RNA sequence: GUUCGCGAAGUAACCCUUCGUGGACAUUUGGUCAAUUUGAAACAAUACAGAGAUGAUCAGCAGUUCCCCUGCAUAAGGAUGAACCGUUUUACAAAGAGAUUUA
RNA sequence: GGAGGUCAACAUCAAGAACUGUGGGCCUUUGCCUAUAGAACUUAUAACGAACAUGGUUCUUGCCUUUUACCAGAAC
RNA sequence: GUAUGUAUUUAUUUU
């Protein structure tokens, strides 16, 4: 249907960003894949 | 929009809070337009919101410097006189109105009352003849083809005999001291030092 | 249900609090879920009587 | 509208813009009801406009006279160190009062000279310039101050709200991160877990 | 046809008479921003309408019709609309065909041009929920007969049937004597909504009977959406309905699908 | 920025048939009806002369997961309600597939962000007493049938069709799952 | 409605008026928004009490939280703002001793 | 075509005592040297305004229970 | 002498 996208000039007194607000979210930490943690109790617990 | 209770104003209601940021501007743009002692009734250009949100007087006063020191020398003198003359001169009480008294709108009360004349001043038909014609106009010349530029009112262009008469009038209001050598330690630089 | 305090207050019973889809995986569970539902509908359906 | 939108219906602005509580206040309803150094500053500001333009409202009705007009709004611009009390909110503006006392005296003893002790007057210019400048000084500062106040009455205040170190709450910081920076080292001298 | 499709619709109330704004006296002072009253607490305000629509009497042809609007004037659905034939939003009972038009869009929004929310409301309140169709109305506070008990609950029945009957098509009306409610059910989500916004806050019987004079001080009958129905019967019935319906629409998906092959 | 950058997801039906169209872009529009967060709204009238202005009800994060036209709220591909499409796709296969969604508040807000899509998406008076009444068949169907061969009070509890009509002319022409009696006093 | 022009009729003597027609001039507003009960202010009143570190009476700063409130605020207050004060079992083994069962 | 507009948009306004274009020579585009043309506005008791305010950081003070709000000097 | 906190369901959701 084609298109042309024309922003709408405000009415400068009225809010700009009519829907903006200050809220709070917590967010999904989304991943598939893992980060293998890859490295390399007898005499020591004496010491420590 | 003075009466608002309805639903249909819940746009304009928000609109109002918006202009609350812009108001102080309007005050300034109102309060430098004061009609000044001599004018009777002043007419300005307001730019208004179309929600009834606020109304900015829109213009800025432009008055020629000498012509202006004239106009205020006139009123200055007429003052001193009209203080010396009359007997009990009663300063008015403040505030003008008590709090119970919502200010009465313009279209009804005030527009029929007619102005009750200002200062001006006697002047003359002999001394002041050049200047007596226009000197008290709201803005002295919105039009004089040759004398002033034109309606946009910038770059006034005058003539000796007039500018004389102005010199004459403004004599109360003028610095009067023509010898640079007068300010000796009163210049700036002796201040900064 | 005892009202709310802060306007966003959570009612924990209603929905999974923060639902982490456990993982992908190769082993294709997909059957064990039916043993689950059978046991869970079974349990709750018991308690009602 | 701003007020009734904070859900205070028990504060009343009369038509001179005094703010009075009409119902002696439950303490919580005081705390929710303290209002802003802005919104108070700006209340006062409007009060001044309405005061002057009142005196005009009178004159147009024909009730005073163009001389008592001039004296009146003179008296205003000088005694705003009484008629309003804007000096509670920005105290800086107490230069103008000092300034506008002084212009007062000058424009007298070059006026009184040889006539009268009385109230007669009517040179209000140099006041009017001073107050007009000082008003240009707070336009930006208001568009900011109240600009905030309104985005907070819509969008709710800021959710994060960090803060900074400061005079008082220093120690708790210094301590706090001291001990954290032991707990690294002592956590890493232990062999394992 | 000869009824609605024929003569132009009419005013009900003259804008003069239109109701008083500023809801009146729950409390001390009147808040300007919101429209409420300020302080104190008294029992909530609700009241019967002074008004109601008159299904075949006032409905008629209007402006949105000539120019082809969609949603139905709700201040007509209260018969309260003061604009007469001038009103853009349509005045009349939904036929089946208009629903023929809206039904494209009635997923999201009502017959009155309002945007259905998602979650219903604590009480099953006033505007729909797009996650679900519900055609079925709880009706409660039937005491908007005032308190005259009409010698049979089947006079309740005759009366609810008599009122809601007018608006259009109907499935069924199940009164409940155990607990006071009607539970009613219709064809078109359109019609459902329309009856709802119409019949809030009303009183009953003849152009007059008994306390008819004072009918105007009653509370008025709450009309709100209905939840599920716990019995087995109706429930199996439901999954049947859905079932046959999927059974139809598969034909669509094989038509466009099969064509796309 | 990126809010723009996933672009509108829009019906090819409800969008209307015309060749070229104009639609606004308003950067922070409504919140979703669903996730309850801001987004960019696109107005438009379908065609230019139209009476009503389409508005778009949801994110492009939210109308991704479900794959639904932000104005329509049908499926994109099948032109069908959620609670249908994932019902049909529940049928084939056998039992699965519903999307359990979001009461409370930041439950739904939170759950909006993760991109897993969702099950539907995953793939894509003369008293007349006439008895025998079938329970799930409505009045509309009954008096439907009557007006189709040519006013009512039914009781579905007792399966007893009670009935009245205006003139017994409709008595003859009525007669001239049905228990007949032409019953009046 | 203006203007240019044509034709016709009348007035006329190339015009004044009337009729018809051609041409030009002028070219798509507004809506995120319907008008009080059923798509959402918050206080107040009633009752129940009536201020952390302690044995007790107070100054206070912090810290965490999907709690915020007032304030222009990255200031400072809001009981040191409030909530915290609770419920608590498995990386689990090695050696020795007695009872039971069995190849 | 002329006059105007309390009309708009777009350029430009603090610097080697200061701008720009062009011809020619050299280096290798910059850059240097030479020749030439044109320069509105604003500048020497130095500047767009013979006018005159406010804010932030940083130090020095002054009121001095603490913070907003402040006292009076400087730098940015 | 007080801040502070708590509950304030009236209008019958299908067997
Ligand atoms: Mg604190
Ligand atoms: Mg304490
Ligand atoms: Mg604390
Ligand atoms: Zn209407
Ligand atoms: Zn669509
Ligand atoms: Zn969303």
């Amino acid at each position: 249907h084609h298109i042309e996208v024309v922003s709408k000039q405000m009415d400068p007194l009225l809010p700009r960003f009519v829907g903006k607000k200050a809220r709070k979210v917590v967010a999904p930490t989304e991943n598939d894949e893992v980060v293998p943690v890859l490295h390399m109790g007898e005499a020591d617990p004496n010491e420590w | 929009h003075s009466d608002m209770a309805s639903k249909m104003y819940n746009t304009d209601k928000k609109a109002f809070l918006g202009a609350l940021k812009y108001l102080p501007h309007a005050i300034l743009k109102l309060l430098e337009n004061m009609p000044h002692p001599w004018e009777q009734a002043k007419e300005v250009k307001v730019l208004y919101h179309t929600s009834g949100a606020i109304t900015f007087v829109n213009e800025t006063p432009r008055v020629i410097e000498p012509v202006y020191t004239a106009q205020w020398s006139a009123t200055w003198i007429a003052m001193r006189r009209e203080k010396r003359d009359r007997t009990h001169f009663k300063r008015m009480r403040f505030p003008p109105f008590d709090d119970d008294e919502p200010p009465l709108s313009y279209e009804q009360h005030i527009e029929n009352i007619e102005p009750l004349d200002p200062i001006n001043l006697p002047l003359d038909s002999q001394d002041d003849e050049y200047v007596k014609d226009w000197l008290y106009d709201s803005r002295p010349l919105e039009e004089d083809s040759k004398k002033v530029n034109g309606t946009s009112y910038k770059k006034w262009s005058f003539d000796l005999p007039e500018m004389s008469n102005l010199y004459r009038l403004s004599t109360p209001l003028r610095d009067e001291v023509t010898d640079k050598n007068y300010y000796y330690l009163f210049d700036k630089k002796s201040f900064f030092n | 249900k005892p009202k709310k305090k802060y306007g966003t207050d959570i009612d924990y019973n209603e929905d999974i609090v923060y639902e982490q889809a456990p993982m992908p995986g190769i082993y294709d569970t997909s059957t064990e879920d039916r043993q689950i539902k059978k046991k869970f509908e079974q349990f709750e359906r018991k308690v009602n009587r | 509208l701003l007020i009734h939108r904070k859900g205070l219906t028990y504060l009343h602005l009369d038509y001179n813009f005094n703010l009075k509580p009409t119902k002696t206040l439950t303490t919580k309803e005081r705390k929710k009801s303290r209002l802003g150094n802005s919104f108070h500053l700006m209340r006062e500001l409007l009060k001044m406009m309405k005061l002057i333009v009142d005196t005009h409202v009178q004159f147009r009705l024909g009730n005073v006279d163009a001389f008592q007009l001039a004296d009146g709004i003179h008296y205003i611009l000088n005694h705003i160190g009484q008629l309003t009390g804007i000096y509670r909110y920005k105290y800086k503006v107490m230069h103008q009062i000092r300034a506008c006392k002084d212009l007062k005296h000058i424009i007298y003893y070059k006026f009184n000279k040889n006539l009268g002790k009385g109230p007669g007057c009517g040179f209000w210019q140099p006041a009017w310039r001073v107050w007009l400048n000082f008003l240009r000084g707070t336009i930006p500062l208001l568009e900011r101050y109240i600009g905030n106040l309104i985005t907070r009455q819509f969008e709710g205040r800021s959710n994060e709200i960090v803060k900074t170190t400061t005079k008082q709450r220093l120690d708790a910081y210094y301590d706090l991160e001291l001990r954290n920076s032991v707990m690294d080292d002592i956590l890493e001298m232990m062999p394992e877990s | 046809m000869t009824s609605w499709r024929d003569k132009s619709a009419k005013v009900q109330v003259k804008e003069s008479e239109l109701p008083s704004s500023i809801p009146a006296q729950t409390g001390l002072t009147f808040n300007i921003w919101y429209n409420k009253w300020s302080q104190g607490f008294a029992g909530n305000t609700r009241f019967v309408s002074p008004f109601a629509l008159q299904p075949q009497l006032h409905s008629g042809k209007t402006r949105g019709d000539n120019d082809g609007q969609l949603f139905f004037c709700l201040f007509f659905a209260k018969g309260m609309c003061c604009l007469g034939p001038k009103c853009e939003y349509l005045h009349h009972i939904p036929d089946e065909e208009d629903i023929g038009k809206l039904a494209l869009r009635t997923e999201v929004l009502d017959c009155f041009g309002r945007e259905k929310f998602a979650d219903y409301r604590e009480d099953m309140g006033g505007i729909g929920s797009f996650r679900k169709k519900n055609k079925t109305l709880y009706v409660g506070g039937i005491d908007g007969a005032l308190n005259s008990k009409h010698l049979k609950p089947a006079q309740i029945e005759s009366r609810i049937r008599f009122v809601f009957s007018r608006l259009g098509d109907i499935d069924r009306i199940r009164y409940v004597e155990s607990k006071n409610c009607g539970f009613v059910k219709f064809k078109y989500q359109a019609n459902a909504e329309f009856a709802k916004e119409a019949m809030s806050n009303q009183t009953l019987l003849l152009p007059s009977d008994k306390e008819w004079d004072d009918r105007r001080e009653g509370t008025g009958l709450l009309v709100k959406w209905a939840n599920e129905d716990p019995d087995p019967a109706a429930q199996k019935r439901l999954q049947e309905e859905l079932k046959l319906e999927s059974l139809n629409m598969m034909v669509h998906l094989i038509n466009n699908n099969t064509n796309s092959a | 920025d990126e809010i723009n950058e996933p672009p509108p997801n829009i019906c090819e039906q409800c969008l209307g048939d015309e060749a070229n169209i104009r639609m606004t872009k308003i950067p922070q529009g409504s919140e979703c009806k669903i996730c309850t967060l801001p987004f960019t709204l696109y107005h438009f009238k379908t065609s230019k002369r139209s009476n009503n202005i389409i508005k778009t009800l949801i994110c492009v994060r939210c109308a991704t997961q479900r794959n639904i036209c932000q104005c329509c709220m049908l499926d994109s591909r099948w032109h069908i309600p959620i609670q249908l499409r994932d019902h049909l796709i529940s049928l084939v296969n056998e039992e699965n597939v519903m999307t359990e969604e979001a009461k409370n508040d930041m439950m739904k807000r939170f759950l909006s962000l993760k991109n897993v899509k969702l099950g539907g998406a995953q793939i894509t008076t003369k008293s007349f007493f006439l008895y025998n009444i079938d329970a799930s068949i409505p009045e509309w169907k009954i008096t439907d049938t009557v007006s189709q061969l040519l006013s009512l009070i039914v009781n579905h509890k007792a399966k007893c069709g009670g009935l009245r009509f205006q003139s017994s002319e409709l008595g003859e022409r009525f007669v001239s799952i049905f228990i007949i009696p032409w019953s009046s006093g």
